[PDB]
């Protein structure tokens, strides 16, 4: 087993009240079975797209999750992940 | 690259334990148990990849397997049923695609064994009229009154089996066709040169190998227990 | 099922050639093997075909495989009585132990032997241990003679069969008839058979 | 220089349940996707067929179509063969393709991983285990090498089909492969200043913190992170004592701009 790394970042410079894409990039995990959620204020976002799963030279898996989001002053976003390697789901928050 | 199977023929009752066995000294890792029924090709039941491994095949139901050694692969029927009447084939192989097959084992499972009877064998000496018309002598053999139709007829001349000039009825005939439990009769011919038969030092022998009950089978009936056995008839050549 | 043979069964006169077919849907199809099986006997391998379009031979048996058509034919040339057998088709999943074999239900062949020199006769043979008990052997008829069962339920007649005195190149058909009656006779034995006018009924 | 990768993942939970998914990379661009759910390989690029005729591809896909079924059954049986040596869950990966060099030359590879460790490769005309692999795999290898037909087919794939296919791809794919997409940059700070760079293609890029014409040596470059639109993202961090943020900028060089460095002042 190997623990997932999670990285949250926007496609464009974040600007309040303006449509953007939020990316969540999960890497370094083994085995490849994984439950990835994208969150807005701890609520599961519906329209979330997933790249095909792939792996690096070292054989560890990686997948990219993105969703459309409009960033506001009061809304918090996150990427929440379940994987065998982990007792509790790891949540990483978006931060500018 | 040989594969041995035992027994070659078995008569069993419903609900009784039957163990078919297969043996190979090839040092093959892999072995396979098949059955053959008319109008179906061979069907895999169980198989093995080595001592201690057994694997379900395509129709495993009703069958247990055992690989106690590299050499032996056994098919066990815990509670035999009539639908398990078949010819069973064993095979072995190394890493390659070729499977080397054994000679096959015929099994018959009956509701009851009450009717089992060994045959009575008679040898019929060639006609003097034939001798003098053809210069050939045909001996005839008759196994009669046996049940079920699991017999192997063989001809022996001076303690050695003859195949040349032999012909045995493809199937035995029912002597009482109107019967669900009827007994069978089976005939065979052995034709030799007149000079061969006229030799007083040639011993001729028709031999029927009957398959019936084992010594481990129960027998309530009064009459002599109809065990697997040989019945044979014999005659010497004569001028 | 995944492997089909044709014809289901066929009858030929010795000397004639025959064509047997295998058509399969197996995938993948590594190799195809044709077996010969004598009645109540074992699987003798005749040939194995391996390549996309393959041809093999073995004495009087030649065979071809086409893996696009997923089809094989087995030609027997100049048939001999011994070829009477079931012919079985098998296809292999893999070129290794990992594969499963896929069996056809066979094609049953009967080869009628050519009886060179007919000499149809009916003989009486006696029980070695018994003066009194006997059989009637109808012998040396050609392969155009039907041996039918008798009208009496207590008379027994076996169907024909051919023996081969190999060392002499000699073959003969015969049938046995007996009955559990004392007053039963051989000239009466094959009444319900249409037998040759030649038939030797001795004395 | 371009690397063509076919990446396979197969997961076997227990003796009955399994799935197999592949993706195909030419450099850092996905060319094909084949999900377990799908009967056919999907093109993720207009030019994924490369220079093959429809008939050629139909034949090539069917060969894989047959392989996936076989692979699945083979592993399943190889487990029965070793058992009780190895147990489910099982994780297989394959990495196959070739590294393309100028002219005609290339090297094809086919590496196999088991439970996240590299254990087997096809090399020459047979399968072989690699150093550090467990001995028990010798029986799997003895069996796989038994299979002449597979060998001939795999040698053709690696020696002939791969190189030809990709040389074809590089022609058809020239446009996307040589694409130039501009980076956009932005700045922020946490309790260390951060320079976000996003959208550039290709991957080669340069990002430094500067005061005038001097580099700041502490600049910690992150990893390259992908966007969904097949461009890149990277960030630079530099530790600063509070108050010293004056006169600082983030300079970014990239092939797309053509010497028009991005110059963002704080
Ligand atoms: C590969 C680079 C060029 C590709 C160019 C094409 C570009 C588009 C590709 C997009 C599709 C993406 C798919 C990516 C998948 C990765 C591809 C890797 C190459 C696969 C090579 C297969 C070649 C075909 C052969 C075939 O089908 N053979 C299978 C059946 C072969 C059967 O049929 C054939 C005729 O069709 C032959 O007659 C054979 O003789 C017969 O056996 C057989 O099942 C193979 O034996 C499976 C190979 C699996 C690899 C084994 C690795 C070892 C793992 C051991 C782990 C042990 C664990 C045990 C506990
Ligand atoms: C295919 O090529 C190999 C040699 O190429 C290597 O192995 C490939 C699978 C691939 O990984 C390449 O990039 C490698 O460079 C040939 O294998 C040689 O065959 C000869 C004769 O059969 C033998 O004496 C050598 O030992 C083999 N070489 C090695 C390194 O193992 C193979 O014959 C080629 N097959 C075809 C059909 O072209
Ligand atoms: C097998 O694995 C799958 C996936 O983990 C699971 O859902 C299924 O119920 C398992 N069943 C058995 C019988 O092992
Ligand atoms: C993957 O595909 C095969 C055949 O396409 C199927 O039998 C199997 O159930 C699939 N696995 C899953 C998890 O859907």
């Amino acid at each position: 087993q190997k623990t997932p790394q999670i990285q949250v970042y926007s496609r464009h410079p974040p600007e309040n009240g303006k449509p953007n894409i939020l990316n969540c990039y999960v890497t370094q995990f083994h085995p490849p079975h994984i439950e990835i959620q994208m969150l807005k204020n701890g609520k599961k976002i519906p329209k979330v797209e997933m790249s095909d799963m792939s792996f690096s030279k070292d054989w560890s898996f990686y997948i990219l999750a993105h969703t459309e989001f409009t960033p506001t002053e009061t809304d918090t976003y996150a990427c929440r992940v379940k994987h065998a390697s982990m007792a509790e789901p790891k949540t990483v928050y978006w931060d500018r | 690259a040989a594969v041995t199977q035992s027994p070659r023929n078995k008569v069993a009752v419903t609900g009784g334990k039957v163990t078919l066995s297969c043996n190979q000294t090839n040092n093959h890792n892999n072995m396979y148990w098949y059955r053959q029924d008319t109008g179906h090709g061979l069907r895999l039941i169980h198989y093995s990849y080595g001592a201690g491994s057994t694997e379900k095949g395509d129709i495993p139901d009703g069958y247990k397997a055992s690989r106690p050694s590299q050499e032996n692969f056994s098919l066990i029927l815990e509670l035999a049923t009539p639908s398990q009447t078949s010819v069973y084939f064993c095979a072995s192989g190394d890493e390659g695609y070729t499977q080397y097959f054994g000679p096959g084992t015929r099994l018959l499972v009956l509701e009851d064994l009450r009717n089992v009877t060994p045959p009575k064998v008679s040898l019929f000496e060639p006609s003097k009229a034939e001798i003098s018309h053809t210069q050939k002598a045909t001996l005839v053999c008759l196994a009669t009154g046996f049940y079920p139709d699991h017999v192997e007829l063989s001809w022996w001349v001076n303690g050695k089996e003859v195949h040349s000039g032999v012909c045995t009825d493809p199937q035995p005939l029912k002597e009482q066709p109107a019967l669900n439990d009827s007994r069978y009769s089976l005939s065979s011919r052995l034709r030799v040169s007149a000079t061969f038969w006229q030799n007083p030092r040639n011993h001729f022998r028709c031999q029927v190998q009957f398959y019936g009950l084992s010594e481990n089978d129960e027998w309530t009936q009064d009459r002599a227990k109809p065990v697997t056995q040989i019945v044979s008839a014999e005659a010497w050549g004569r001028a | 099922t995944q492997v089909e043979q044709s014809p289901q069964s066929l009858v030929v006169r010795q000397g004639e050639n025959c064509v047997l077919q295998c058509n399969y849907s197996v995938t993948p199809d590594n190799h195809l093997r044709w077996f010969k099986q004598d009645t109540g006997k074992g699987l003798v391998s005749l040939t194995v075909l391996v390549d996309q379009k393959d041809k093999t031979s073995n004495g009087r048996y030649s065979a071809t495989l086409d893996k696009d058509a997923k089809h094989s034919t087995l030609h027997i040339t100049a048939t001999l009585l011994d070829d009477t057998a079931t012919y079985i088709c098998v296809v292999g999943d893999r070129g290794s132990a990992l594969g499963r074999l896929h069996f056809g239900a066979g094609t049953q062949l009967i080869v009628i032997p050519d009886i060179q020199n007919p000499d149809p006769a009916v003989y009486q043979l006696r029980d070695s241990k018994s003066s009194d008990k006997s059989v009637c052997l109808f012998t040396d008829f050609d392969s155009q003679t039907n041996v039918s069962q008798s009208k009496d339920s207590d008379v027994y007649i076996t169907d024909k069969c051919v023996l081969d005195m190999r060392s002499m190149d000699f073959k003969s058909n015969s049938a046995v008839a007996w009955s559990n009656k004392s007053d039963f006779a051989c000239a009466n034995a094959f009444n319900n058979s249409i037998i040759p006018e030649d038939t030797f009924f001795p004395s | 220089n371009y690397t063509f990768r076919c990446l396979q993942m197969s997961s076997f939970a227990n003796r009955s349940w399994s799935r197999t998914d592949s993706v195909v990379w030419l450099g850092d661009l996905q060319t094909h996707r084949w999900s377990n759910d799908s009967a056919t390989i999907s093109f993720t690029k207009p030019w994924s067929q490369g220079k093959l005729s429809n008939q050629q591809w139909e034949k090539l896909q069917h060969m894989f179509q047959v392989y996936r079924v076989s692979f699945t059954r083979d592993i399943q049986e190889l487990v029965k063969m070793m058992s009780p040596k190895e147990d489910y869950p099982i994780e297989i990966q394959l990495s196959a393709g070739c590294e393309m060099y100028p002219g005609n030359a290339s090297e094809s590879f086919l590496h196999v991983a088991f439970q996240g460790k590299y254990v087997v490769r096809f090399w020459g005309t047979s399968w072989q285990t690699v150093p550090g692999a467990p001995s028990w795999l010798d029986l799997p290898i003895k069996v796989l090498n038994a299979d002449q037909g597979t060998s001939a087919t795999v040698q053709m794939l690696l020696n002939d089909t791969c190189p030809l296919f990709v040389r074809g791809l590089l022609e058809a794919g020239k446009s996307d492969l040589e694409k130039q997409e501009k980076p956009v940059a932005w700045l922020s700070s946490v309790p260390q200043l951060v320079c976000h760079v996003s959208g550039f293609y290709p991957k080669p890029v340069w990002v430094m913190w500067m005061r005038g014409d001097q580099e700041q040596q502490g600049t910690h470059r992150g990893d390259f992170l992908p966007n969904a639109d097949e461009t890149w993202y990277l960030q630079a961090t530099l530790d600063v004592e509070a108050g010293e943020e004056a006169g600082l900028a983030c300079r970014v060089k990239h092939s797309s701009l053509g010497g028009q460095d991005i110059i963002l002042y704080w």
